[PDB]
């Protein structure tokens, strides 16, 4: 019973760190956007 | 019993670090909005 008791636990661990290891790849690529959003602006006020 | 109760831990946490790294995530998801619509009003007055 210990083991089955080990074994969903291991099991629901993978489910749970692959929809972290999802939101901080999802993470990344938005940090990277908003940096060239932010560059497009930066760029552009200056000429205002 | 111990890898039981370090797996109950760790599966507490990740179910708390999806709610963690999403609202980090949403804060960017929001500025890349609202940097977009920054970036497209600015020349929406510009154009010609």
């Amino acid at each position: 019973q210990l083991e089955a008791k080990v074994k969903e636990m291991n099991e629901r661990l993978e489910d749970e760190e692959e929809m972290n290891a999802e939101l901080t790849a999802k993470k990344r690529k938005l940090e990277d956007e908003c940096s060239e959003l932010k560059r497009d602006i930066d760029d552009l006020e200056l000429t205002l | 019993e111990a890898k039981v109760k370090e797996m109950n831990e760790r599966l507490e946490d990740e179910e708390e670090m999806n709610a963690e790294l999403t609202a980090k995530k949403r804060k960017l998801e929001d500025e890349c909005s609202e940097l977009k619509r920054d970036i497209d009003d600015l020349e929406l007055t510009l154009a010609k």
